[PDB]
Formats: structure tokens, C-alpha cells, sequence
């Protein structure tokens, strides 16, 4: 939960500062998945490259409440990720088969969620996860549809 | 096009640390004068400190900010004094004092500029001492102990929330009980902000003279532990003072209180002198960072905006208090819709057969 | 490790109370995998749709022993799940390729395990996991057998 | 058919909470009278409270149950008294008292219905005070402090286990050291169960009169911390009293002890009056729940059964102690064999080729 | 984080002592993946077959610092494992598609890493992970190459 | 051949536990004489204890080793004494003493073989008592309390690091203040190593006679809590003494100090006798183990080697201190290159089509 990274290519400050230019477009409207991929690419690389917990700093911790609350969120997030169904061509992040309606979720709800708000005009994450969980079952998505099987089976 | 919901587990975004959070770690590089945790290393990427960024985020609970602006706690100098009784007819005590940058209490403008005080939500802990101990060995080494004062000071009482601190604050004063109205009932601060910046290499002297003996209170070598009480109740944050104290040098004093006969009545004098300062560095570690600049907080819409502001990890004595500090952390995963040029697929198995047939 | 879920379809009480009727049949004999799927369906949905830890309740915890022990069991369970081999058509829960013998494991051992017992007449989970670990290796199960390859390779 | 072993990570089953577990959190909605943790919100799904369920489970360690039945701890009223010395020739003390539903100690039927006591496994902690402090400020606010008594009370000593509690219990009594046998050696409880239920809106009065001064003990505003010692050794559970106290109103008293001359010898009187009660609510949070009904515990086969029982989250003053409370938690993953109509498959790749050939 | 395993086939002492003979060869030069598979086989079986946390020992813990630091390392290791791409035929451990250069990483760096050293002559794990992360993306490895598609598409 | 990088999450390797680690759990099987944690069960696999292994590993921080060799802490006997004042003109105190295997302080060869002492890094905690309490109930049960001594003892001051311990050590001595130089200023240890091994079944006696009263210090029933201070700063390790104490029996003494007139001046005598010993067992749990044998530590290259050494879980009174103990833990995941006979593949989908075409 605490690391000292000296030999990484980019630190946490550079990852956050360099991505802020592209984050303006992400806050305004829907972008392509390639655009999202470029925006998060260096952040995902940083968080897959730490080696071991800095023992010099870890053994000095007196109050464990903040560390335990942080670990609980990470454990919950990993559990939900293990259950998701993702597109095969993208591995940095997960693209679900849930189609975006834009009538149930106006873009202003998405912008407020990206800003870190949790008011009554913000996108409801718990309700969205329930909808994605029911629509992403393996028996509904693993087998390609008729239009794909017939197209490849031309002879 | 086909637009789908996507989950990004490690976005390059940040979240503000609020008063409802539990305390975080701040590392100082000098064990002699400041308690732990201790780390004397430089930032892991010293070349990245000070990169500029534009920030526009929301929050749910009030953010923790330090500086001179609405929604941020103002800094000021605090004095911790050690008193050693002396058996002599011409002196009362010998003194050791430390002055450092700390959190500023609010001021009662009705009284003689005294602190605003509160009695709400008294915590459990060892009470602050009211009497000078008769045995104090190793005065050169300073021992910091957590302490609960007789009353809490108020650091903020406005629409941004109510912040109070049950740690003691020390000042010079006269008893003025059993005396006439001539006894001055005002408190005196032996050091001011200028003593930490102006003329560091020069000798500093301070003198106090009165016809009444000088008392120090509240006693206790204890650092601020502020918390929010309205409109939400949160835990104490005893690490915020570590960031402020590193923005300036800390000054070490020594002196005495002596007595002499003036106008056939006792005359009491306090002398303090200093020619020593100590520079410090305070840092936070990833995933925590600091945002430094012209931070603006809007309590009606719960928005934080800051244009052309720097990202930092460490605070030292070159900090300019024209700017303000916002505590932030790397954010958790988010949900975002993105568009593809083909329908969602689970495996490339159909794709593979496409070039197999072409390869026949 | 503590959440306040207001906008979910079913709470923990409703999930537990409604599944109790079907749990009677599960305690008596072997059921079909479709039957098990309907029984656990709403419970799995509830535990995949919590959003963030309730900070108001979490920051008041004084003794962390019970929370840490709970998190350790969850972390161990996730590690074992990452190693299991599951049937492709079911994604809510894992079906292993281990055949049930019923001569080594009489049904009374299974019923006692479902009731939460750990006596000497209960099914030994550690011994069962060792058998499943050795029998589920990828080089023994990923390639379909001869009877399946020949059946599809008719021409 | 093909039957395979399956793992269900989130089964809709429950597990009993036992005395070998570590303490869990119980939230009360009144910070003025009860220590934290505090939560004043209603249950997240108020429409689901009270759903009926049939339960038949086993256990390894003795379950935690509250109520009047074998294997469950009986509730009773406990009194905490704050007493302030008074400088007057006709009065001894002024009193503030709180009465609440708590855990009932066992009774010695050999003696004058005194509590059964034990000296085994004395914990570390601050000893309970034996003397009244000379001054007490802010009597209106009640400060709860953990305390270790001179001896532990026994809550259960049967085939279901041995439960003891090292927190103090307070009663009125007379100092019979250096006295004759005319002094009563009995101990008096100023409040009983009826004072928390019957006639809430009416005024309650209690009077005690004797020729010997009245003393209160053991002192200390401390709540029960029971634990199991036989046949297994487990940690203290200081949260169980929070559930019982919300099942009734709590009553606040005030009064004094006064002295007057009767039959040419001192006569001591204790007066207490009350016209104030406070309702409370206590809740547990998921994944913890409560099972309420006719819970039956069989220690020979280690089975818990309960027919037509309700699932709840919160306890309030409308609770009926005809029922009993069992603490439960959502269970961990389980292993179950299930049958399919086809052999186990790893991927649908063979399945896909089936309709590809059909599509040619 | 603490278990009492009575009915397992091999304990931690036997697993460590029996593998020491083969560990001598692993410290000297590169071995085959079959050799590595046999060396780690019993250790992986032991750590996939523990049932539940020993409650008698866990409830007596006074200082939680060492337990929490251990859990943090395990959680980080699981997060990185979820992101790796592994060869299909080996499931006990992950073989990445990163080719070993031996000009950037001399064998002495590998031996020092296996011994538990972290000096300046030891293999840099953080730098190695960054190379593997960038070279293992799904759009570069999931689709078999031309030499494999052409070889099987002979008719 | 094709050589690829591979990650092994659970390797059958071990790592040494260092002084920069936080304390681990050591379980003893006797609650009457030793504080917790308690476990009286035998090792889960008793048939595996004592398997031989060859070890050659490195480290980053100094390893924790016990025994007689460079880089390991030497064991020795420590005495804890309980003193009860006696109201009698011929006796001063009644004594209860416990002797056990513990950690050996270094010796000043310039003085009368006194302990090497240090004042660096004084921790926070309750100071050790300097006066005998006027009353002590339940002398048979021994209560262990953490304590901070007036000074720290030094356990190691060489190129392997500096280890100091702020727990007290007790010995017999004379005040020799206000007296002449005839007063002996040397400390006496009432028990030695031989009292724990030789002639366990027989009765042991110890007598001390002098013309000056005997005092015991430092007081406090407190066990060692060593820590490293150079070249790195690490936490205290209060569990290491638990492993050494189980290597021998512990001896329980009782006695008194009496006074009689010899040569027309007071004569003081201390008598102690014992006929009772208690055997113990101390164990660590997986993923922790113990390496026992001829452990060699090389500080220049930071290597630990041990040939034909055993792996253990528990220490009992049959331990031979010719060997030494190294604390180890199961290691984390490692990266290793391995060679395959075919190129890397993601799925067997291409492989499956190979036998489909063959099956046509
Ligand atoms: C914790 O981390 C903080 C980080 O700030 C360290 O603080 C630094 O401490 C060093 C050492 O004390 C300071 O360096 C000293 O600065 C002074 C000179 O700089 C001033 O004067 C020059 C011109 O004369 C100006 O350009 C400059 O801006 C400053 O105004 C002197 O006090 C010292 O000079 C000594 O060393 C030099 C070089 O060796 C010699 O030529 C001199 O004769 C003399 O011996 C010294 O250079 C530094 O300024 C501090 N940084 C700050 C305040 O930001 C702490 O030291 C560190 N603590 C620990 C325990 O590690
Ligand atoms: C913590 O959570 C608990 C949950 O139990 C709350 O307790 C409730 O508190 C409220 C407010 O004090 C109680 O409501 C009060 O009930 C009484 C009236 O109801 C009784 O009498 C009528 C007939 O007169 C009967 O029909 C009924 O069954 C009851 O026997 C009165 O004491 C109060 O009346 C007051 O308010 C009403 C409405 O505004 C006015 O008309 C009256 O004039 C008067 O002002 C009041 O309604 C409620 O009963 C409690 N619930 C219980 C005991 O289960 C705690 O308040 C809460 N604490 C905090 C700090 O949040
Ligand atoms: C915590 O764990 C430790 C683990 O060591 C236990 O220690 C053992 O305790 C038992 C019980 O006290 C000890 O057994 C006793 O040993 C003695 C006999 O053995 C000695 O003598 C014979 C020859 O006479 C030698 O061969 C042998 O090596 C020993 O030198 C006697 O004191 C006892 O005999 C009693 O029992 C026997 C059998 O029932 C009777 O015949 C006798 O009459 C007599 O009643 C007894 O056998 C054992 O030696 C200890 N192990 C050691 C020291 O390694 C602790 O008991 C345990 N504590 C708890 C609370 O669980
Ligand atoms: C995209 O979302 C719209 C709107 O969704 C609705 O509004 C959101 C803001 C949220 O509150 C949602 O929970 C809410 O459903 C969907 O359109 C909706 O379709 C449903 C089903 O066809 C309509 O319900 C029917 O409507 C009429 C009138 O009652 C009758 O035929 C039926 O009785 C039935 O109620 C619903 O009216 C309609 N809502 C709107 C605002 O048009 C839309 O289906 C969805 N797109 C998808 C799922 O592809
Ligand atoms: C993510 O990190 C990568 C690096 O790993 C960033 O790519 C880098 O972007 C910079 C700025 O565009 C490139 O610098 C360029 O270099 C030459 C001159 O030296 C010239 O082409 C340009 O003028 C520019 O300065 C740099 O080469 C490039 N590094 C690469 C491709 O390896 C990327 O911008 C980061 N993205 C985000 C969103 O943070
Ligand atoms: C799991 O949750 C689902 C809902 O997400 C439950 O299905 C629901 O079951 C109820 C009770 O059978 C259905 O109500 C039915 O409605 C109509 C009348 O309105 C009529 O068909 C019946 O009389 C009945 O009342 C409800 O429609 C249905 N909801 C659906 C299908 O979306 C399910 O029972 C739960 N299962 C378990 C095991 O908890
Ligand atoms: C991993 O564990 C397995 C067991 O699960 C170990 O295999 C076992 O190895 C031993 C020693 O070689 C075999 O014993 C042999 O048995 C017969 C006589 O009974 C004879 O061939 C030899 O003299 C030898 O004693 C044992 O059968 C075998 N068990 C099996 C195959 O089930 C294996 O060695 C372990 N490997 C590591 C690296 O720890
Ligand atoms: C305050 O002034 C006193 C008195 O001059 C200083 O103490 C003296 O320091 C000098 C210089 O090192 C020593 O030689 C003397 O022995 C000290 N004592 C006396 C009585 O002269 C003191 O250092 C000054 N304090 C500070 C904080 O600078
Ligand atoms: C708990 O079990 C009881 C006893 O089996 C159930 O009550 C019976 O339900 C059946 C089925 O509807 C009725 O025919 C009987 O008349 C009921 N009463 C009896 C046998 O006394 C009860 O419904 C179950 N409760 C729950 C919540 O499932
Ligand atoms: C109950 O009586 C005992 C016994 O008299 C009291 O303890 C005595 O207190 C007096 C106070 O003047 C002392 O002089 C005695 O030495 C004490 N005796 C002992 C044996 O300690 C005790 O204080 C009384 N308790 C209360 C609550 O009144
Ligand atoms: C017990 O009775 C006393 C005495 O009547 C009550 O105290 C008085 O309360 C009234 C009503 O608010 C006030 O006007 C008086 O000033 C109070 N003091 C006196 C001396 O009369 C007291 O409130 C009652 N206690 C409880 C718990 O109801
Ligand atoms: C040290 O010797 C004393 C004195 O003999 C022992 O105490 C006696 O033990 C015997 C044998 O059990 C009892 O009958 C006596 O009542 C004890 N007291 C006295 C005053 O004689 C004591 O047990 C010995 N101590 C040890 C540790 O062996
Ligand atoms: C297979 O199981 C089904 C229920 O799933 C049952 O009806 C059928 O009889 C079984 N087949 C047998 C026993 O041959």
C-alpha cells in the first residue's frame, strides 16, 4: 500500500499532469475506445510495475484505519473485475457488452461521475452494475450470433 | 458506431482528501526536533516536482486545504515552552522554547483578541498538566506528548464547516485573581511570524517586564489535532501541522525569568534569546500528492477549481504562502462509455477462421 | 467491508429469506446445475453491485481485528478462484471437471457441510481441494477428447 | 447425467456469530447518552424488516444469543450512579442516575441473593475507583470509561459454557465493618424492570431509609464486557449491551442523600425522582443480520433451529422479550455437487464449428 | 493469514526441504519449463488447499502491522497476476510471451534475484515488468501469426 | 529452443526475517506462567519436524538469529523478583522469584562486569517502579507488565548492527551512598545457567550474606523488547524472548530477607529455595519456520549459509545451544526464465483444427 519507485519511466505526478490535456475532451462528450486507451495507457503501466512494499516506511505506521479502508476498496474492485466480461481485443481495461442508451443516462450524469461527485444528478453506479451483471452472462454472449456464424460459413 | 460501457480500474485522475478521511502519513527528515514517522530521502522523481495542471473536480465532504482563502485553514506560529524551576532568590525559572509554523485559532474581537473557544465533543485522553514538574532531566531533548486541554480552540466557524482542536495553546499571562483592576488580563505571544523568516542568521532577543509574575498556559508539548464537527463529524487529523511546520525554519530559544526590586516592590522580567534555526522537509508518498496554487472552493456547488497550479510531493522552507495546499489522492476505478467501429466480441475464434478460409 | 446500499433491487434480508424455500431441496439430495443457478442468482447479483465503502461508518471503527480477519478470508477465496477451471457456459459460479463419486463422499457429508458444521462426519474441504487441483490441469482438460474431435470432423 | 463439483462464492446462506468471534459494530442513534459508533439513519431497506424464515444450522463454537432460554443470556436493568459530595450538615450527596436494559448476573441462592462471582482471568486495565472524587464538573454530560472491577460476575455456568464479565455492577449497601449484626448486609437495587416499561409518562419516585449510611458500589460508569472461558477461551464482547439497551427506554434520575435525627440517633434517607425517558435504536449492518424468534439450541448435537422467525437489522423499544436474538452473518463460499446433461467443457470452440458446418 | 492444516498430504517443512535438491540446478543455469513445473508443483498444491482461517489463533493477535503488510503484498501480487498473459498449456504458473535476451539480463542477475538479494547487481523487477506489460498486449499476441495460420490452412 | 520469462507466485523458497520486520506471533502452551498468545497443540505434521536442508541465501536488512556466533544474540538467564514487605523486627521481605532463559546483555570489562548501557531513543511508556508497593495480593499468580527502564542495555555493538533493549534487568546490590568504600558496589545474580539444566529433580538453595541491606533493581516484571538502531532503525521485537525461554525449564523460587545482630552490628541475609520447575513449548505457525544448525552470517557480502541444518516449528527443553536459530518465512513470487520446445501460444484453437483436418 506504499511503494518507492525510483527506476520507473514515469512517476505519479507526470502521469497525472500529462493526461490532463486529453481529459478535457473526455469530460465533454463520448470518445472512441482508442482515445480512451491512449489516455489511460501510462497510468495502467505505472500500477502494474511496482515491485515490493517499502519496508522502511511501512513499519512506522501507527494508525491503520486509512490503510485498511484503502485495501478494502481495492479488494472489492478486484472481485468485481473477476466477474466482468470484456472485449478480447482490449486488455488494458474492460469493455462490457452493455450498449449505452443515452436516454436513461444523459451525458451530464457521466460528466458528474468523472468529476468525483455523488449527488442526485450523478450517474448511479450500483444501478448500472446490476444492469450490466444481468446482461453480460456467458450463455448470452460467448456464442456469436447468427449474422456472424452465417457470414463466415460461406463455404 | 457501437458505444459500450467500459470500466477503467486505474484512471489518471485525482480525488480530494476530505475531513471525513482518516489521517494520512507525513514524513519529516529530522528526528531530533520532530516526532515520527521519519524519512530523510529526496522525492523518488525529483525532476517531476512542480508540473503544472488545470483542475476542476467535485467533492462530497469538505476538502482539507491550507492557506489564506475561504475553506482553508490559516497558518500561524505556535510556541512550546519548557519550564525548569530554579532555587534562587533572584530567578524563578529557566526556559527552553520552540517556535514553528502551525494552525491559527480564530480571534474574539469582543475581548482583548483572545481565542474563540468551544466545549463540544471533549475526547478521552491524558489531561494537560497545570503544575511545573520538579524533576526535568535531559532538557535538551524535547519529548512530545499528546494532551487534552481544558477547552478547545476554534479554527473555522463558517458555511464551509466547523473545525475545532482540543490541543493546548501556550501564552504568557498574569493571574489577576485576588488583585486589582490594574493587573493586565491580556495574553502575550513571545514570538511572531517575522521571527521565522526575517534575519535568520542574526541574533534574536525578546524581553517582557511587568510588576506581576508571568505564567505560561496552557502547558503541554502537544501538537494540533483538528477535526470537523459540523455539518459532519470526522476523526482527528494530527498530521496537518507537519506540513505547515516545514514551510519555515523552526527557532529554538532559551532564557529565564528573574526578579528585582523596583520602586520598593517586586519587578519581574522574562528574557529570551536565540541564534539557532533548523530547516525541515515534509513529504507525502504516492498515491498521495499535493496541489499548490490559487485553489478556489465553491461551497454552494461543491466544486474545486485551480488554474495553472503545480503538483508537489514535499514542502520545504522555500514555500510561498501566497499559494495554498490541497491534499489529493489517486482515484479509484471509473465507468466511461466509448465507441467502437465493430460489435462487441468475446473471442477472436470467428476472426481466426476468416484467414483460414482465405489461406485455403 | 461495510456498505450502505439504498438503490439495489434486493437487500440482504430479502435475498436470504426468499432463497430459503429452495434451500430445503438442496439439503436433501443432488440437484441439477440449473437448479443451483436459480438458487444463488440474486445473491451473486447483490454482491457484484456495491459501489463504495460507507465512509461515515468506516471511520468510526475502533477494533480492526474482526474486519482484518474477514478481509483475509475474502483474499484467500479470491486466490483459489483465480486457479480454478470452470465450465464455459456458466459464469455466475464455477463448475469444476471433478466427477462426484458418492462412494468417497456420502450425501450426509455434503449436508453437514451446507449446514455449516466442521465435525469429523463433515466433508473435508482441504482434501477435496487437493483432488480438484490435481485433476483440473490445463493439459488434461483444455483439449477436447477424441470422441468430440471425431464427432465434429465428419467431413 | 454427469455430476460435478461446483464452488459457489456468494451463497444465500447465513452463519451464526459465536463467542470465538471478535467484536462487531452496533450503531446507536443518540450520541448524548450512549457512546459511539453513532448512526441515526433508518435501515437501507425498511420494507424488508421482519421477513419470516425457517432456520436449521450447525456450529462449531457456542453461538451468541440474547433472551430467556438455554444457551442465551438473560437481560436485566443496570444502574449507573454519579454522586457528588455536598458540604452541608444535613445532606451527604447529590445524585444523577441512569437505568438501562443490560446483561443479568447469576444469583447466589445461598446468600442474600448476591451475584455469583469469579476471580479467573483478570484482565489488564484501569482499576475501578473506590473513592468519590472531591469535585465533578459537567454532571449533565455523562462520561463512560472502561473499568476493571475487584471481581468478575458470572453470566452463565452450565453445559453451554461459562461466561464471565469483569465490568462493575453498582448497588446500594451499608458498611458493616466494625458494626453489630443489626446492620443489614443485603444489597438494594434502586430500579427494577418495571421502571422502564410501565407508566413512561408518569413521575417515578424511589425512597430508601435506614439508620446506617448508604454506600454505592462498585463505582465506575462502565458497561459489560462479557467473554467465554470454558470450554474455549475467547475475546471480550463489549457491544452486546448495546442491543439490549435499545429494547426499552432508558430512565434518567436525580436525587440526594439527606440526614436527620430520629430517636436521638442519625437517620439517613435516599430520595430519587424521575420524569424523563429516552428512546433509542440500535442496528447492525450487512453482512450482519439478526434472527428473532423462538430460537432453540441443542448442545449435544450442536444445532440451532427456529421456526417462523423474523430477520431484522434494528432493535427499538417495541421489542418483545418473549422472543430471542441470534447474531448471524452472511456465509462464505461452499462446495456443492450438481448434475448436467452433457460432459464438462472448457470452451465453446467445438460448439461453434457445429453450426459453421451446418451453415456451409 | 494463519491456518492449521492437518489433513494435507505435505506440510510447509516437507515442501521446502524436498525441493532444495532441484533448486541447486535452478540457481546455476536456465532449465526447461517442464523442470520448473516439477520444482514448484507441490508448493502450489499446498497453497491452493487451505480451508479456513484458524479462529483460535487469529483472535489472539495484538499487533496487526505484520499481518496487514503481508496482506498488502498478496493483494498487489494478485492484481498483477490478473493482468498477465500466460501460455495456454501451463496453468500452475504464468509463462509470459517476453523473450529472454541474456544480453540485457546476465544470468548472475537472475541468480541474485532467486537468492533474495536487492543490491545493484540484482535483476530490476520494476523495469522488467514494464517491458513485459508493453509487449504482452492482446492485439499483439491473441491472433496467431501468419506462419501458423498458413501452416494449418493447407486445404 | 524458445526461452521466456515466467512468474511463479508460490515458490518453494524461504526468506529470512530481519530486524526491519514487524513482530511475529510465538505461541506458548502454559498460560499460568507465560502471557499469551497461547496454544497447547502439537505441530500439525509432527512427522516432518527436523528435516535436513542446505541453505544459501542473501538479505537486505540484518537477519534475526539467536545463538553463540557473530550476528546472533546470545542467551542467558534472567530473574524476575516479587517483593512483599513484612512487618517484623527480624525480617524485611518475603520473596517470589522466576528464572528463565532470556537475552544476554553485553558486559563492561572496565567496571565490575557491569552491563553496557545506552540512553539513545528512549520510548514512550510507563516508567519502571522504584518503590515496593505497600501491599500485593495474589502473589501466587504472576502479572507481567510492560515497563520502561531508566537506561537501555546493549545486546550488540559490532559490524552486524547495534541492538538495544529498554526493558529492565534485575539484580541484587547495595546502596553504598552515604557509606565508605568498604560497601561493595558490585551486582549479584541469584541464579545462573546451571540452575536451569543440572539436577532438576533436586532441591536448590541460594544464600547471600552481608553487613549492608540488599536491594533489588531494576524492578518490574517485564520481558525484553530489543530493537535495531544502527545502521537502520526498526521496531521492537518483544516475541524473541519467548523462543529462548522454552529451550530450558523455568525455575520458581521463594524466600525471605532476615536480619540478625553479628559483631554488635546488623547482619542481613537473603535465603532462596526451590524444588519446582516447569517445562514449556514455544512454536511459530506457517508461513513461518525455524532453521536450526551451524548458521554462518557474512556481513561483507550479506550471505547466510548453513549446511546440514534442520527445519523446525517448535522449541522445547531438549534444544541444544550448540546450534543456532534463524527465523524464516515462505517467500513471495519470483521471476524465472524457462525454455520451451515450441513458440508461445495463447489458445489451443489452432491446435484443435489440426486434428479436425486429420479427422476428415
Ligand atoms: C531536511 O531537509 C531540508 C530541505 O530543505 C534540509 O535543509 C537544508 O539544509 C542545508 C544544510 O543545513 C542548507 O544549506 C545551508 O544553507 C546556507 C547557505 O545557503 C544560503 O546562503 C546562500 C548564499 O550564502 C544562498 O544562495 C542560499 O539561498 C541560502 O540563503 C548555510 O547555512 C550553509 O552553508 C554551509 O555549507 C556550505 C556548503 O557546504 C558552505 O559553503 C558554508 O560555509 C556552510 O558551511 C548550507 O549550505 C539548505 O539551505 C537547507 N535547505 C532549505 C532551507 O531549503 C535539511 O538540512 C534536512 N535535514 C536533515 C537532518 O537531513
Ligand atoms: C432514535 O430512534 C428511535 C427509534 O425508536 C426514536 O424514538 C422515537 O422517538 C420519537 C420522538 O420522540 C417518538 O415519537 C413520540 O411518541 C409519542 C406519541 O406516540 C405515543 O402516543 C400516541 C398517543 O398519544 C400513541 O398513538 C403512540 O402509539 C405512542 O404511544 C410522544 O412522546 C411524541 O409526540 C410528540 O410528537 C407528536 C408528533 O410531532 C406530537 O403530536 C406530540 O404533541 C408530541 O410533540 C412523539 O411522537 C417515537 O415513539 C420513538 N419511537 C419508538 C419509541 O419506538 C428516537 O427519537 C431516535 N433518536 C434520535 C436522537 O434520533
Ligand atoms: C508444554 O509442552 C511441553 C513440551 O515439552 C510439556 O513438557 C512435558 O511435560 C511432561 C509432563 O510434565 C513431561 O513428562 C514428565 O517427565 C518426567 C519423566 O521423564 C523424565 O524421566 C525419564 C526417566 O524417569 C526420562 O526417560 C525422560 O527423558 C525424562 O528425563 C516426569 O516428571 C513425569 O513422569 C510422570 O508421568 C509418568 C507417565 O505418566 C509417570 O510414570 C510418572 O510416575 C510421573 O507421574 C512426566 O512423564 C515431559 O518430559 C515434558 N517434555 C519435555 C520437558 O520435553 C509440558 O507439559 C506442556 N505443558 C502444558 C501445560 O501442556
Ligand atoms: C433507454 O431508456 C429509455 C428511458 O428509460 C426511462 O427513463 C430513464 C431516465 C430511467 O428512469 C429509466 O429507468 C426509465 O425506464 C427507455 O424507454 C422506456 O422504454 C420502456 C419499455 O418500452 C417504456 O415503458 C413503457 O412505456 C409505455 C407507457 O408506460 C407503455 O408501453 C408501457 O406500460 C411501459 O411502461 C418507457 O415508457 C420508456 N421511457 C421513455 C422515457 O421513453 C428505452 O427503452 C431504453 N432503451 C433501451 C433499453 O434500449
Ligand atoms: C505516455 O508516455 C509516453 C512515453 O512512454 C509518451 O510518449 C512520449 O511523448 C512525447 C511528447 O510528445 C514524445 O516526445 C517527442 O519526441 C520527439 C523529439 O525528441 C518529437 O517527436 C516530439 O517533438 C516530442 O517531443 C516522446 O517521444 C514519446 N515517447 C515515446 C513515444 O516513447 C506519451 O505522450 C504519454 N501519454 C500520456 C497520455 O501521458
Ligand atoms: C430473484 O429475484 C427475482 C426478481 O429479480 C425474483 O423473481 C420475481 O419473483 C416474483 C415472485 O414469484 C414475481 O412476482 C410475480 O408477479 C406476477 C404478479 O405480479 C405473477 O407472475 C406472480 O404471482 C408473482 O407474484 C416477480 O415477477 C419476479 N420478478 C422478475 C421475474 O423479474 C425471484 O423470485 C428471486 N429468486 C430468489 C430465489 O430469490
Ligand atoms: C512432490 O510430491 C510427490 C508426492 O505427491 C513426490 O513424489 C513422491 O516421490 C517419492 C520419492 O521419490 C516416491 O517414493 C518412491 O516410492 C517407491 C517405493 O515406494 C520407489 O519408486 C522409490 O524408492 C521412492 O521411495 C513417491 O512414490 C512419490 N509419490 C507419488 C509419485 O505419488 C515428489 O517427489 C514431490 N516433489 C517435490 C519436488 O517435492
Ligand atoms: C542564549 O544566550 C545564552 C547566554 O549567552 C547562550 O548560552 C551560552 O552559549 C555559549 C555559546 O555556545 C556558551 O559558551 C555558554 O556556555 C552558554 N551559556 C552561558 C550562560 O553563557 C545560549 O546558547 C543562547 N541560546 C540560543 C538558543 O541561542
Ligand atoms: C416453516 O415451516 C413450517 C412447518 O413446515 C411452515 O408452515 C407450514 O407450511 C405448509 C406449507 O404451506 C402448510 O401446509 C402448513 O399448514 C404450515 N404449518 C404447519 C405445518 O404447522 C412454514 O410456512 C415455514 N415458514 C417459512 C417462512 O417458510
Ligand atoms: C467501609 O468500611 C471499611 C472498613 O472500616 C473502610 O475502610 C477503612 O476506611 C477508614 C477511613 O477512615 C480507614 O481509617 C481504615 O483504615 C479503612 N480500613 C481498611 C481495612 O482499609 C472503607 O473505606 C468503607 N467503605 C466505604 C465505601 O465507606
Ligand atoms: C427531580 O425533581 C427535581 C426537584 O423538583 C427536579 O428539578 C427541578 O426541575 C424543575 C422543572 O424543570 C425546575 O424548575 C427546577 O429548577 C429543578 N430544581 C429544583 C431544585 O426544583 C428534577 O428535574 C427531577 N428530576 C428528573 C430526572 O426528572
Ligand atoms: C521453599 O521452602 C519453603 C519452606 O520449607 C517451602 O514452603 C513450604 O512447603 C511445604 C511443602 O509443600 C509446605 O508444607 C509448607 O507449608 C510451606 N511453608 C512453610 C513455611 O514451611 C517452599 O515450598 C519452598 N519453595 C519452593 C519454590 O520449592
Ligand atoms: C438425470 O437427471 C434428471 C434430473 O435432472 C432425471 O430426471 C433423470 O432421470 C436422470 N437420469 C437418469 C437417472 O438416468
Amino acid at each position: 500500500f506504499i511503494f518507492t519507485l525510483i527506476a520507473v519511466i514515469m512517476g505519479l505526478i507526470a502521469v497525472t499532469a500529462t493526461a490532463a490535456v486529453a481529459g478535457v475532451a473526455l469530460h465533454s462528450s463520448v470518445q472512441s475506445c482508442n482515445f480512451v486507451n491512449d489516455w489511460q495507457k501510462n497510468s495502467t503501466r505505472l500500477w502494474n510495475s511496482q515491485s515490493s512494499i517499502d519496508q522502511k516506511l511501512a513499519n512506522q505506521i501507527n494508525d491503520l484505519r486509512q490503510t485498511v479502508i484503502w485495501m478494502g476498496d481495492r479488494l472489492m474492485s478486484l472481485e468485481h473485475r473477476f466477474q466482468l466480461q470484456c472485449d478480447w481485443n482490449t486488455s488494458d481495461f474492460c469493455i462490457t457488452p452493455q450498449i449505452y442508451n443515452e436516454s436513461e443516462h444523459h451525458w451530464d450524469m457521466v460528466r458528474r461521475h468523472l468529476q468525483g461527485r455523488e449527488d442526485n444528478l450523478t450517474l448511479d453506479i450500483s444501478k448500472l452494475k446490476e444492469q450490466i451483471f444481468e446482461a453480460s452472462k456467458a450463455h448470452l454472449n460467448l456464442v456469436p450470433g447468427t449474422e456472424a456464424i452465417a457470414g463466415v460459413a460461406d463455404g | 458506431n457501437y458505444t459500450y460501457w467500459a470500466y477503467v480500474p486505474f484512471p489518471p485522475l485525482i480525488r480530494a482528501v476530505t475531513w471525513m478521511d482518516n489521517p494520512i502519513e507525513v514524513y519529516v527528515n529530522d528526528s531530533v526536533w520532530v516526532p515520527g514517522p521519519i524519512d530523510d530521502r529526496c522525492p523518488a522523481k525529483p525532476e517531476e516536482e512542480g508540473m503544472m495542471i488545470n483542475i476542476s473536480i467535485g467533492y462530497r465532504y469538505p476538502p482539507i486545504c491550507l492557506g489564506r482563502a475561504p475553506g482553508c485553514l490559516m497558518p500561524a506560529v505556535q510556541n512550546w515552552l519548557v519550564e525548569v524551576p530554579t532555587v534562587s532568590p533572584i530567578s524563578r525559572f529557566t526556559y527552553h522554547m520552540v517556535s514553528g509554523m502551525s494552525l491559527r485559532p480564530r480571534v474574539n474581537y469582543l475581548q482583548d483578541f483572545s481565542y474563540q473557544r468551544s466545549l463540544k465533543f471533549r475526547p478521552k485522553g491524558k489531561p494537560c498538566p497545570k503544575e511545573i514538574p520538579k524533576e526535568s532531566k535531559n532538557t535538551e531533548v524535547l519529548v512530545w506528548e499528546e494532551c487534552v486541554a481544558n477547552s478547545a480552540v476554534i479554527l473555522q466557524n463558517n458555511e464551509f464547516g466547523t473545525i475545532i482542536d482540543w490541543a493546548p495553546r501556550g501564552q504568557f499571562y498574569h493571574n489577576c485573581s485576588g488583585q486589582t483592576q490594574s493587573c493586565p488580563s491580556a495574553q502575550v505571544s513571545p514570538a511572531v511570524d517575522s521571527d521565522l523568516t526575517e534575519s535568520l542568521d542574526k541574533h534574536k532577543h525578546k524581553k517582557l517586564q511587568s510588576f506581576y509574575p508571568w505564567e505560561w498556559g496552557e502547558k503541554g508539548i502537544s501538537t494540533p489535532r483538528p477535526k470537523i464537527i459540523s455539518p459532519v463529524s470526522g476523526p482527528e487529523h494530527p498530521e496537518l501541522w507537519r506540513l505547515t511546520v516545514a514551510s519555515h525554519h523552526i527557532r529554538i530559544w532559551s532564557g529565564n525569568q528573574t526578579l528585582e526590586t523596583r520602586d520598593r516592590k517586586p519587578f519581574y522580567t522574562v528574557d529570551l534569546n536565540s541564534s539557532l534555526t533548523v530547516p525541515l522537509q515534509s513529504c507525502v508518498k504516492p498515491p498521495y500528492m499535493l496541489v499548490v496554487g490559487n485553489i478556489v472552493i465553491k461551497p454552494d456547488s461543491q466544486t474545486i477549481t485551480c488554474e495553472n497550479c503545480r503538483l508537489l510531493t514535499c514542502i520545504d522552507s522555500t514555500f510561498n504562502w501566497q499559494h495554498r495546499i490541497l491534499l489529493v489522492r489517486a482515484r479509484e476505478g471509473v465507468w466511461i462509455p466509448c465507441s467502437m467501429d465493430r460489435p462487441w466480441e468475446a473471442s477472436p475464434s470467428i476472426h481466426i477462421l476468416t484467414e483460414v478460409l482465405k489461406g485455403v
